[PDB]
RNA sequence: GUAUGAGUAGCGAAAGACAGGUGAGAAUCCUGUCCACCGUAUGACUAAGGUUUCCUGGGGAAGGCUCGUCCGCCCAGGGUUAGUCGGGACCUAAGCCGAGGCCGAUAGGCGUAGGCGAUGGACAACAGGUUGAUAUUCCUGUACCAGUUGUUUGUUUGAGCAAUGGAGGGACGCAGUAGGCUAAGGAAUGCAUGCGAUUGGAAGUGCAUGUCCAAGCAAUGAGUCUUGAGUAGAGUUAAAUGCUUUACUCUUUAAGGACAAGUUGUGACGGGGAGCGAAAUAGUAGCGAAGUUCCUGACGUCACACUGCCAAGAAAAGCUUCUAGUGAGAAAACAACUGCCCGUACCGUAAACCGACACAGGUAGUCGAGGAGAGUAUCCUAAGGUGAGCGAGCGAACUCUCGUUAAGGAACUCGGCAAAAUGACCCCGUAACUUCGGGAGAAGGGGUGCUGACUUCGGUCAGCCGCAGUGAAUAGGCCCAAGCGACUGUUUAUCAAAAACACAGGUCUCUGCAAAAUCGUAAGAUGAAGUAUAGGGGCUGACGCCUGCCCGGUGCUGGA
RNA sequence: UUGAGUGUUUAACCCUCUAACCCGCACCACUAAUCGUGGUGGGAGACAGUGUCAGAUGGGCAGUUUGACUGG
């Protein structure tokens, strides 16, 4: 659907550090692709994509008040360009 | 010294899980009195 | 020949062997052999029927021709082998077309003959027959019982019937064990005696060897309790406190008759002798 | 809910000491120096299992058998990246499910076609760098597999492609020695640096450290296995130029065919490498020498290759051919493009798994170095790891675990129980009895270090030292008689290991095959894809010599 | 369930037939099938198997009983 497929970008550390080498990192929806990400990216910027990698993040147990239960799942998306830019700030 | 219990995945689910006690008719027998009890796990 | 070993250890001592000199090749046809898989005595159900069997050495199973059905095509005799499934050895042959087949080997059968198989064949070793066509006084083996479906009678190693006379549609013939009897005119049999028979002659000489044949032990019924036997209990060594010794299932055990008084095979059986 | 026992038992195998930091506070946290412990493991890697315990910054109420500034604990943020690794879009074993079907008060039991199901088959990528935390996954360099686009002749079949059909193949046990290669190991050539402060040493013969590299591509190759052709016929459900086969003829150290560890080039003007070392918070960035010869040499690999034996050693797909075949015209050059889902942190001979515990127990597989040695034994060590979560004193009885003991030497006790004694290698010798194999390591005695000479070779002679030469650690006590069981084996998880059970051998009896016997109401099964030299049941129990008398009673069989 | 013919004796009995009933025999079709159903041969046959009733046998298995007084 191209546009429920991305969520939000992800800035911390270490995707800093993947912005100097032409990398970006989003939170993707779960029962999303490879190459459905890719379609999404390429459509939403007008960019030219090599290689998305893709990973699975678990939940975490948390325990607030003595209530305890896990935070959400997580797909989290890396995508490489080849020559051009996405400016998120 | 070997203990009785020694954890493993797949026999855990084989022996006592969903479809098992699916496949029988009193598995349906346990299912449906766990379900009239409350129990939050019905089923290993 | 029976082979003879030294008494080099305690388990040596008595033993003897066959000596493997009829059997010329050792590696079978490629195209005959199937899976099998040792059941060890147990049921359908997964619980033990038969006591006393399991666990030896892996076997593939050879297709034999117990039919015999290929008329007017002579076969030539290629191999004499090892069966690990009955006790006499087999024989692999080539016929004309290039069917390959495997056949029991009856006694005195040399690499080379040309063996026939219907009702104008001759009266030689190795070929086979309908019983009419069989005269009065020959030894036969691998006996039909009835007509197309393979020989079932004699065919263990060393074993023989012989031909005694005709009449309407029945043939008599007097089996091993002695037994005499009526068999349909128009079944077949192989021209012989079964062939490797000094196999009776050996001597197993350790409890390792019959557990590689696929035999587990077997416990004396008085050394039981009396829930497991009726002969189990007692305080000391006991005799046989019964009439009549009786297996784990009552059913006495010397001398007790067993078969169907009203079998419909009572009017083909002439001179019960041996049972 | 609270006492008594009572500030008592215990605080769960083991080596620490001091200086200096931090801090409200230190035997217990940090940093250093020396000391001590494991090293076929207490080192490295991994499959289960656990499930965030992993990294960074803070905290000290509870948990931690003491303490705590610390933590596998508590709070906040963050970490797991794949066309090629393991699993699916591939194959099948045991077993399981089963459209129709067959059985049965109900419920249901079984089973055909067809499927699911790895612990096995098949299957394309490597070496180095980089983070606080991932790497055959990111980066660098150089590859490979399956596709897609573009630029480089009659679907009859002599183009091409080709079966749910015919075939080949995949495709298999245990033991034993021999050979070849490579990893690993040892000793001396090259390097680089630097010369002893306690007597002595500038060194051909002196100390310390180091002493090399992939997949792919090309060339060849220690070696291993296998005879090959011709004609006349059978056959292979239709067809085959494919495959099987009978009869004849030539051929054999040969020829042909097939497979093969490794090596040498390239990859590589690259990488790694003893050390040297900053401009600041850095052993940091960055810059680097040399690549030898000889000895030993794998059950790792060639490869279940060769030999021998009996107990006679999976299946299916990928793969390769042949036609039958709906059937324009796809072969191969370059370029550039495409390639999905699941796992991936961390522990893992353990404080993170199974044992209620931070528990002297248990846990599949690969790697596993040196001296002396047959060795993965034994002692000490290398690479690596560790000092074990209560301490300081004193040096009573008693209990436990250890070491020594005059003279005697089983006088002890139910009983030599427990200790002590024997123990390695080489040589000499060695009884009765016996099933001729044994008994046998029978018994009983001698040698063993170091230097020199000769050494035919293996050793022998001359000399020297101590109480003692396998100078430590590791390693059979033996003999004469009698009962039971032939023997190796099995047994009361947790008071009984035996004379008990089993056993090879003996004998009696049942069973003619839809066998007897057993599971089941039945259907269906085992027996058995067996067929009387076979299968079931009872007793006895290697082997040697033998196995008397009784058929009145009771069972069994035959009778009329 | 279950039919048909001859003979031998005082109703019973020995037989012969083939169409029921049976087949863990062969070939054929449904068809990828050692199940099943149909079809054709062969074998066997009013026997066997199965239902109701009856007599034997039956520690294979089951439910129970096995007294009180008493210098214990």
């Amino acid at each position: 659907e191209l546009l429920d497929v991305i969520k939000r970008p992800v800035i911390t550390e270490k995707s800093m550090l993947a912005m100097d080498e032409k990398k970006y990192t989003f939170e993707v929806d779960t029962r999303a692709n490879k190459t459905l990400v890719k379609q999404a990216v390429e459509s939403a910027f007008d960019v030219k994509v090599a290689n998305v990698n893709i990973l699975n993040v678990r939940p975490k147990f948390k325990r607030m008040g003595k209530y305890a239960g896990y935070t959400k799942k997580r797909r989290k998306a890396i995508v490489t360009l080849t020559e051009d830019s996405k400016e998120i700030q | 010294m070997k203990r009785t219990y020694q954890p493993n995945k797949r026999k855990r689910q084989k022996v006592h899980g969903f479809r098992k006690r699916m496949s029988t008719k009193n598995g349906r027998r346990v299912l449906a009195s766990r379900r009239r009890k409350g129990r939050k796990v019905i089923s290993a | 020949a029976i082979k003879k070993y030294k008494p080099t250890t305690n388990g040596r001592r008595n033993m003897t062997s066959s000596d493997f000199a009829e059997i010329t090749t050792s590696t079978p046809e490629k195209s005959l052999l199937q899976p099998l898989k040792n059941n060890a005595g147990r049921n359908n159900n997964g619980r033990i029927t038969v006591r006393h069997q399991g666990g030896g050495h892996k076997r593939q199973y050879r297709v034999i021709d117990f039919k015999r059905n290929k008329d007017n095509v002579a076969a030539v005799v290629k191999t004499i082998e090892y069966d690990p499934n009955r006790s006499a050895n087999i024989a692999l042959v080539h016929y004309e077309d290039g069917v390959k087949a495997y056949i029991l080997a009856p006694k005195g059968l040399e690499v080379g003959m040309r063996l026939v198989s219907g009702p104008e064949a001759d009266i030689k070793v190795g070929n086979a027959l309908p019983l009419e066509n069989i005269p009065v006084g020959t030894v036969i083996h691998n006996i039909e019982m009835k007509p197309g479906k393979g020989g079932q009678l004699i065919r263990s190693a060393g074993t023989s019937a012989q031909v005694l006379g005709k009449e309407g549609k029945y043939v008599l013939i007097r089996l091993n064990s002695g037994e005499v009897r009526m068999i349909l005119a128009t079944c077949r049999a192989t021209i012989g005696s079964v062939g490797n028979e000094q196999h009776e002659l050996i001597n197993i000489g350790k409890a390792g060897r019959s557990r590689w044949m696929r035999k587990r032990p077997t416990v004396r019924g008085s050394v039981m309790n009396p829930n497991d036997h009726p002969h189990g209990g007692g305080e000391g060594k006991t005799p046989i406190g019964r009439k009549a010794p009786v297996s784990p299932w009552g059913q006495p055990a010397i001398g007790y008759k067993t078969r169907n008084k009203k079998a419909k095979s009572d009017k083909l059986i002439v001179r019960r002798r041996t049972k």
